[PDB]
């Protein structure tokens, strides 16, 4: 109808929900929930299930992609009712799906609602492809996308608008694994940080301040000359005492986010700059797809948001690749590649943002599955969800 | 859709189908000889010629479905004794026939028909029920 | 990766398993008068920031090797310097904390045996011990001020902390 | 580019009608017992690459997220894995949906694993169903039939999923568009499959003095073998 | 959650992050969100021309011409008052909250703006309440099309106000579930003899509306509603209204929520089952 | 006793007149050989030359040749070469699939059953070098079950989907001549109906001939047993059992009979010819100190059968058909028989034999 | 119980007449391997269809020949809600059928649910506790379905009361 559709992009930690044709995804809240330990009615989720002390918090989207379906259905219940508010038999939907989503896993999503609220029809969208949201605002459905959220990095690239069950590898780098470092190096610094509100500070420090530095041993003197031109003090609040304590947040600001290019730098837990990993991936892909996989560099997701981040990567990825291509004109000669980063805008929590404008559209209404069609063959007829966005 | 409609696989000289071979208790032959004080033997009569010498549901729906009765208008505390009064070549035959009533519940045209079967074991053997499976010229 | 040495000229006679470059010091320098605005000592100061954090250095030049000794020496300036009341107090330590004959390449007490090897002789060695010494003294006084602050009793409430992390994890002190 | 090899043969690393195709187009088999007769050259523009390809597209519609080229070889090996041919498609097709005892798992190379539906008797059926790949070819049967009925009218009697199937094609077209009668029982026809190779008659004594030696292979001018 | 949300939370956290800028010294940035709601209604906050220092949230309701005169186009403002301003093309009711014109510490507004529907419906209720809570018999019933096809009817009898049920559910069997609820809904008043009643009638509407027009059919169902004096009085002309219309969304939800729980059972009697299956081989 | 092997069930298999080696197939496409050494068996020269499943296996006693064969045709012996068996290419002229094989006392010809409406009786051709094969042709049009040889190395029989068994006279001129006669059929024209069957309802999973030519038994699938005495006026007896349907049988004496199967346990049979009718009375099983010990209840994976799965084969050992003493059965799961025929005669209540 | 056991009692053994089997190579065709009972391509391969009903509301068909065994059953559709419930239950079972190499995605003719026991099942699996799946299922299913009426009727009530005290 003349009514816009609902779109949901969940994820391991935080959950993203909303409508259709909006600048931000209405609300984003933690997915935990719980009942005691007739009973399905009593349950809370989001900025509520994290405080409940009588209910026990569990997290359904672990090990990356979607998990426990039973527990998930209760969540979806509150997402619709008491939040977005929509009579589901009247609204088209959208439930993201981490790559690798086997048919079996897809069937679980297609069902439930269709067999519960019999909502009209729903598309299950792929993360990386959606991760080409606003990057079009700064055209193509071929490129190499880094979505890296909080539990680990992700080298999810493109492929004509589909998944590449092969060309992708993960690196144990995560927003939190940055945090361990910032907080760790801070421990040896100024004292006064309660162990209990320690995590608090790490999550906060990473957000409120941190940034990327072009060169390492570069500013590391400017930052000792003009110490009073960047060195600030965090205004944290105590817990049991509730006393306010200020510390001088300094090097960790730019000396921490640097754990991206040298993951091995904080703790040894990894052996390769991220840019380099990307190279392994791109050159390992079929040539007739390696070229385009260089002019399209996108970020997006809860860990890619950092000042001067986007700039430093193109250069770093480019110098190594240029160096490799040098070792080839020694046979004379080839066409020098050409990388490039992309920092559109809604990089914070994209994906939702993308899909939604492009699902606010009639096209979504073409490839989307109809209710009557669901009661025909069943739910299986949803395992494959055709792409739509270029010529269409 | 055209030549794939025809099915010759059913005309292959080498395909194989059983030799179609083709009478039964007389609706009253033993009936009378039952009505008296004989609820322990006479009912065995229902054996004279088994539906196997001719086809058609007609004979199987009557001369063959005649034995459905007897056991129906029975009691219970007297079933086993009848069964042991049989041998290898007279016990299983009652099982195959048991299955006919079990195929046509017809609500009343069946009722129970589980007792004689439960007690059918102990003497016929777990094979009795299985033996029925391997039977070309069934009831 | 990390940062190595920039100055390596053929004049630097390959001494033992290192270089032998000179530096700008006011005390016992067995190497000529560096005419640059940035000598070995300066190279270390402008670095070490990502040294300890880095775990995969590549020996490019023997100057890198000298730089490496000095970077490692910086560590002593904390076991017995980090906890020193006022800078005018940790100065005397430089003598003892510097003169204290350290396990030169070759010793039953010295780590980093890899690229390191003492000259298996008694001429290059005893003589090598004299370069290996001015650092223990010049690299210290020429380092206390830059690391510290014009303030007293404040070994830079930011540097006097890097005491818990060491380059490549190799205890040059114990 | 070829002659760089064809040496690995000595010192370098040494001392009627049937059927045969793989991926580089199909081919039919005109051979008047012994030598082939170009008099009957027909070919289908659909082969292994096309079978892997319809299979790739089919697998994607199953629920598995797969991009070709890179994985063409994995899926290719999948082709010669268990892709058998169905005998009577109405029955075999209804036995894949009504039941699930056709389902097999294959440990891929990405340690992901993915169960497989009944496409095995659906995907390779690219012959009998040319339309699956847009191609206007005609399918093993229409093809086989049209081939014998062409000249050699006299004396005509004379992927583990197809040897048995071939027997059905004895009738598919013989009875409906030719002998519409029902006493066809006669005219017996049999299909085998020795699945060896062509490596035969290459040590025959019937070739040990019938295959031109080297005292007469060029003696009478480099042209003593331009016939046959 | 058992009853249902009527305070429209999809307005409170959003609106707050506009108001809070003048609580420490922060500039007021703009914003653009166009969500919806149930029954069809769907608010939508937007700036005027481009004024970032001025927020305004409205509403689009289909059935407006019909429920207009129904006091709706009379009172309404009686709640918001001067905060309530000139409407918008394509929509209706307009409420205007100024980040500049801030009457301090009075959250008693959000709850007043959130449930914009309640205030509007309230009229159609207060109008019929007088013909029962004040007297005057021989009147006329209201007309409600929250949907193109489902409808709620009112009754201005002597001393009692009851709502007419009609609404329709798709899935043949989902219709069937409602029968359990309608059972355990009218024939089980354990709350209090003061609890309004709720008759029933499927495939046919009670005589209290059999001779009028109304969609009719085998998959269609009608219902009844009551409103004792104690419920229709002024002293309660809010508590009753507080959670009344919620019935519509109250039925669908609950009627649908059971179908989630029922699924869960179909998992235990299966989680346990699959294990049984694996418990058959020479070894697990 | 009792002894298993692996989860998967072994189809067929043959024993060697040396009680040392033994070829088996685990639902795979390659036989397996093992060797003894203090009760410690170990994989021996894995024989793999079968695409799909593998059924047919038989071991020619005093000649030491193994003959494999499975569905997808298959046909290549592995005879000891140096010390590493080898495979051989041999196609049995089908277009369907083969099921079971038995050599013969004379060890010059093997027989591989089948269900493609044929039995197939190939034979080695010394005058032609390469191997060959014959054909019994009609009357057959169904799955062909196993086929045992008669203490004659000529006349044989076997059951199939035809319900009733059937006996043929395998004669080869290009190798042998007029084998001497038997009461079954004085005429030996290579494949002649010698004897039929009376079960015209009952299938036939297994057959075995008496070490002398007068006792022939064959089981179906309907939990029936059959027995025909050629010397007893070719009379056909019959008697059904109470338990399920067995799968395997052999003549433990020149007039004895025993076998088990899907029940997972052995039962014993004898026979009084002078009655013309079947006789049963077995059911063997177990649910200078040694000559007494290894018993005990327990003092109060969980079957009351020796075996944990239905049986299939059951080849004897010392005195195969004339006077058994040590026979073996191989069931689907672990369940593989291990017992001294006498370490049973010396036990249970009533035991006949003969 | 009067008799919700004797029915189950004849059944609790009736199946033990087809179980035992082996992988069966294809006759008519070749190297395909399938369920003859589900194809009947070999007419000779059939055990006569049989059915052991208890009355008429709870029927149970049984078939088989070799590597193929059929076993259909009609769920006790006791009331309106059970009528609706059972297909909607059988469906959950049918959708994950691929994981239960025993249940058919669609039930056979007219019946509500169908099984399938093949040679593959009686091999990597026994037969005794495997057969017992049926008792543990017909009886277990009855409790789940029968309890539904109470789960819905009792569950519905809370929604009505928690909506009256507030008026």
């Amino acid at each position: 109808g003349r009514l816009p559709a609902c779109v949901v992009d969940c994820g391991t930690g935080y959950t993203k929900l909303g409508y259709a044709g909006n600048t931000e995804p209405q609300f984003i809240i933690p997915s935990c929930i719980a009942i005691k330990e007739v009973d399905d009615l009593d349950f809370f989720i989001g900025d509520e299930a994290i405080e409940k002390p009588t209910y026990a918090t569990k997290w359904p989207i672990r090990h990356g992609i979607v998990e426990d379906w039973d527990l998930m259905e209760r969540f979806m219940e509150q997402v619709i009712f008491k939040y977005l508010r929509a009579e589901p038999e009247d609204h088209y939907f959208l439930l993201t799906e981490p790559p690798l989503n086997t048919p079996e896993n897809r069937e679980y999503t297609a069902e439930i609602m269709f067999e519960s609220f019999n909502v009209p029809g729903l598309y299950i969208a792929v993360q990386a492809v959606l991760a080409l949201a606003a990057s079009w605002t700064s055209r193509t459905l071929t490129g190499t996308v880094i979505d890296s959220g909080d539990g680990v990095t992700h080298v999810i690239p493109v492929a004509e608008g589909y998944v590449i069950g092969s060309c992708i590898k993960h690196i144990p780098i995560a927003g939190r694994d940055i945090t361990y470092f910032i907080q760790q190096l801070l421990r040896d610094r100024e004292v006064g940080i309660p162990p209990e509100q320690s995590l608090e500070t790490a999550k906060a420090v990473k957000e409120r301040y941190s940034y990327v530095c072009p060169d390492l041993v570069k500013e590391f003197n400017k930052y000792d000359t003009d110490g009073s031109k960047w060195i600030k003090q965090y205004t944290g609040i105590n817990a049991i005492s509730k006393k306010e304590f200020s510390i001088d947040v300094g090097y960790e600001r730019f000396l921490g986010p640097e754990i991206f290019f040298h993951p091995e730098f904080a703790n040894p837990d990894f052996t390769q700059p991220i840019s380099e990993v990307v190279d392994e991936v791109i050159q390992n892909c079929p040539i007739d797809v390696r070229r385009p996989l260089y002019k399209n560099i996108v970020l997006s997701g809860g860990s890619t948001m950092f000042r001067d981040f986007g700039r430093r990567l193109q250069r770093d990825l480019k110098r190594t690749v240029d160096a490799r291509l040098k070792l080839s004109e020694e046979l004379s000669k080839p066409k020098p590649i050409d990388v490039q980063v992309i920092t559109h805008h809604m990089q914070r929590y994209a994906v939702w943002f993308g899909g939604s404008m492009l699902a606010s559209t009639p096209e979504f209404y073409q490839v989307c599955h109809t209710k009557k069609d669901y009661e025909e063959i069943g739910p299986s007829i949803c395992r494959h969800n055709p792409v739509f966005g270029v010529m269409s | 859709a055209r030549f794939r409609k025809v099915d010759v696989d059913e005309y292959d000289e080498n395909k194989f189908v059983d030799e179609d071979d083709g009478a039964g208790p007389d609706e009253g032959e033993v009936d009378s000889c039952l009505r008296q004080g004989n609820m322990t033997a006479a009912l065995q009569a229902a054996l004279k010629n088994p539906p196997i010498n001719t086809k058609s549901q007609a004979v199987k729906d009557r001369a063959g479905s005649i034995v459905l009765k007897v056991l129906i208008s029975f009691k219970a505390n007297d079933i086993e004794k009848a069964v042991q009064s049989l041998d290898k070549n007279g016990v299983d035959l009652l099982m195959k026939y048991i299955y006919k009533g079990f195929e046509s519940p017809s609500d009343n045209s069946s009722a129970v028909l589980l007792q004689w079967h439960e007690k059918a074991l102990a003497a016929g053997g777990v094979g009795s029920i299985v033996r029925v499976l391997t039977a070309r010229k069934t009831v | 990766p990390a940062y190595h040495s920039s100055l390596m000229d053929p004049d630097t006679k390959l001494i033992g398993n290192m270089a032998l470059l000179p530096i700008r010091s006011q005390f016992k320098g067995p190497a000529p008068r560096e005419t640059k605005d940035t000598d070995i000592v300066d190279e270390a100061i402008y670095y070490f920031k990502a040294n300890v954090f880095f775990k995969n250095y590549e020996i490019k030049n023997e100057a890198d090797r000298t730089l490496i000794y000095i970077t490692l020496y910086i560590s002593e300036c904390l076991k017995k310097l980090q906890k020193c009341n006022s800078k005018s107090q940790g100065e005397k330590e430089m003598y003892t904390l510097g003169i204290t004959n350290f396990p030169i390449p070759g010793e039953p007490g010295f780590p980093l045996n890899a690229i390191y090897a003492k000259p298996a002789n008694k001429q290059e060695d005893e003589v090598m011990r004299a370069y290996l010494q001015q650092l223990r003294q010049e690299t210290g006084l020429r380092l206390c001020e830059k690391v510290f602050d014009p303030q007293n009793d404040k070994p830079s409430k930011w540097w006097t902390c890097f005491v818990k992390r060491q380059f490549m994890n190799k205890s040059l002190s114990g | 580019r070829n002659w760089d090899d064809m040496k690995h043969l000595w010192d370098y690393t040494f001392g009627g009608v049937v059927v045969d195709s793989g991926d580089g187009v199909t081919h039919i088999c005109p051979v008047y017992e012994g030598f082939s007769l170009p008099h009957l050259t027909r070919r289908l523009d659909i082969a292994g690459r096309d079978i892997t390809r319809y299979l790739i597209k089919l697998l994607l519609l199953r629920g598995y997220a797969f991009n070709h080229s890179a994985d063409f070889e994995t899926v290719r090996m999948i082709k010669e894995k268990l892709c058998y041919v169905g005998y009577n498609i109405e029955q075999e097709q209804k036995l894949a949906l009504e039941t699930t005892v056709l389902v097999e798992s294959y440990t891929l190379p990405d340690g992901r694993i993915i169960k497989v539906g009944g496409e095995r008797f659906e995907a390779p059926e690219a012959l009998f169903q040319p339309h699956l790949i847009n191609v206007e070819g005609v399918g093993v049967a229409e093809l086989l039939f049209n081939t014998i009925q062409a000249a050699d009218i006299d004396t005509r009697s004379e992927y583990p999923g197809l040897p048995s199937r071939l027997e059905r094609e004895l009738k598919q077209l013989y009875l409906e568009r030719v002998l519409k009668g029902d006493v066809e029982k006669l005219s017996k026809f049999k299909i085998r499959i020795e699945d060896p190779p062509r490596r035969k008659h290459m040590v025959f004594l019937g070739g040990a003095v019938l295959a031109d030696i080297m005292k007469d292979k060029d003696n009478f001018w480099m042209t003593r073998q331009e016939y046959q | 959650m058992i009853l249902l949300e009527v305070n429209n939370r999809i307005i409170e956290e959003t609106l707050a992050l506009k108001f809070e800028n003048a609580a420490a010294g922060n500039k007021p940035e703009a914003v653009e969100v166009t969500f919806a709601d149930f029954d069809g209604v769907l608010y939508h906050i937007s700036n005027p021309n481009g004024d970032k220092t001025k927020v305004m949230v409205s509403i689009s309701l289909k059935f407006y011409k019909e429920l207009q005169a129904h006091g709706a186009d009379e009172l309404l403002k009686r709640v918001y008052g001067s905060y309530l301003v000139n409407p918008e093309s394509g929509y209706n009711v307009s409420l205007l909250y100024d980040l500049e014109n801030l009457p301090a510490s009075k959250d008693s507004i959000v709850h007043q703006a959130g449930m914009l529907k309640r205030n509007c419906f309230a009229s159609v209720f207060e109008k019929y309440f007088q013909f029962q809570e004040e007297g005057k018999e021989g009147e006329n019933r209201a007309v409600i099309h929250y949907r193109d096809d489902e409808t709620m009817y009112v009754e201005s009898k002597k001393d009692r106000v009851t709502v007419v049920f009609s609404t329709v559910f798709k899935d043949d069997d989902d219709v069937v579930i409602g029968k359990v609820f309608m059972q355990e809904f009218k024939e089980g008043r354990r709350a209090s003899h003061t609890a309004p009643q709720v008759l029933f009638s499927h495939r046919e509407p009670p005589l209290e509306l059999k001779d009028t027009d109304a969609a009719v059919g085998d998959n269609i169902g009608y219902i009844t509603f009551v409103l004792f004096p104690r419920h229709t009085n002024a002293s309660a002309r809010d508590n009753t209204i507080n959670l009344i219309h919620t019935f519509r969304d109250y039925l669908h939800y609950h009627i649908k929520c059971s179908k989630a729980y029922i699924h869960t059972r179909m998992r235990a009697k299966t989680s346990d089952f699959l294990k049984v299956l694996n418990r058959a081989r020479p070894d697990a | 006793a009792y002894h298993s092997f692996l989860v998967e069930p072994i189809s067929c298999h043959a024993w060697n007149k040396d009680r040392t080696q033994i070829a088996i197939c685990p639902n795979n496409h390659e036989v397996h050989i093992y060797e003894k050494s203090g009760n410690k068996w170990v994989q021996v020269h894995e024989l793999k030359e079968h695409n799909g499943q593998v059924t047919g296996v038989d071991w020619a006693p005093d000649s030491n040749r193994i003959v494999t064969c499975g569905t997808d045709r298959n046909a290549y012996v592995w005879t000891l070469k140096g010390r590493t068996w080898k495979p051989t290419l041999v196609i049995l002229r089908i277009n369907r699939a083969a099921r079971c094989v038995r050599w013969a006392p004379n060890e010059k010809k093997f027989a591989v059953g089948s269900g493609s409406r044929v039995i197939s009786i190939c034979y080695f051709e010394q005058e032609n070098d390469w191997w060959v094969c014959k054909h019994i042709k009609k009357p057959i049009r169904s799955t062909v079950l196993s086929l045992d040889w008669h203490p004659n190395s000529v006349l044989l029989a076997a059951g199939s989907c035809d319900f009733k068994c059937r006996i043929f006279s395998a004669y080869i001129k290009e190798v042998e001549e007029r084998p001497a006669p038997t009461p079954w059929g004085s005429k030996m024209p290579f494949g002649e109906l010698m004897f039929e069957s009376s079960s015209s309802c009952g299938w036939v999973h297994g057959v075995c001939f008496s070490a002398n030519g007068s006792r022939v038994a064959w089981v179906s699938h309907d939990s029936t047993v059959c027995l025909a005495d050629a010397d007893k006026k070719m009379a056909v007896a019959t008697l059904a059992s109470e338990t399920l349907p067995l799968l395997a049988v052999t003549f433990i004496t020149e007039s004895s009979l025993v076998a088990a199967g899907h029940d997972c346990f052995p039962v014993l049979f004898t026979y009084d010819s002078a009655a013309g009718k079947l006789s049963f009375g077995g059911r063997l099983d177990v649910p200078t100190a040694r000559e007494r010990f290894q018993n005990l209840d327990k003092k109060a994976a969980g079957l009351d059968s020796l075996h944990k799965n239905s049986v299939s084969q059951i080849s004897v050992l010392s005195g195969g058909k004339a006077k058994c003493s040590q026979f073996c059965t191989t069931g689907m799961d672990g369940g593989m028989s291990i017992w001294d025929v006498r370490s049973l005669e010396s036990a249970l209540k009533d035991l006949k034999i003969v | 119980t009067a008799t919700l056991r004797p029915y189950l009692s004849a059944v609790r053994a009736t199946l033990q007449a087809a179980l035992c089997l082996e992988n069966f190579s294809s006759q008519v065709v070749e190297r395909h391997n399938k369920p003859e009972v589900e194809v009947r391509s070999s007419k000779e391969l059939l055990l006569q269809p049989v059915t052991i009903s208890r009355n008429e509301k709870e029927k149970v068909l049984i078939e088989g020949s070799i590597n193929s065994v059929r076993v259909s059953i009609a769920v006790k559709q006791a009331d309106e809600i059970e009528k609706i419930l059972c297909h909607k239950f059988m469906r959950f079972m049918m959708m994950r059928a691929e994981n239960f190499f025993i249940l058919r995605r669609k039930p056979v003719e007219g019946y509500d649910i169908s099984f399938l026991i093949t040679n593959f099942h009686t091999e990597q699996m026994y037969k005794h506790k495997l057969v017992d799946f049926v008792i543990h299922f017909m009886e277990e299913i009855d409790k789940e379905i029968s309890e539904m009426k109470l789960s819905v009727n009792a569950r519905a009530r809370i929604v009505a009361e928690e909506f009256l005290k507030n008026f």
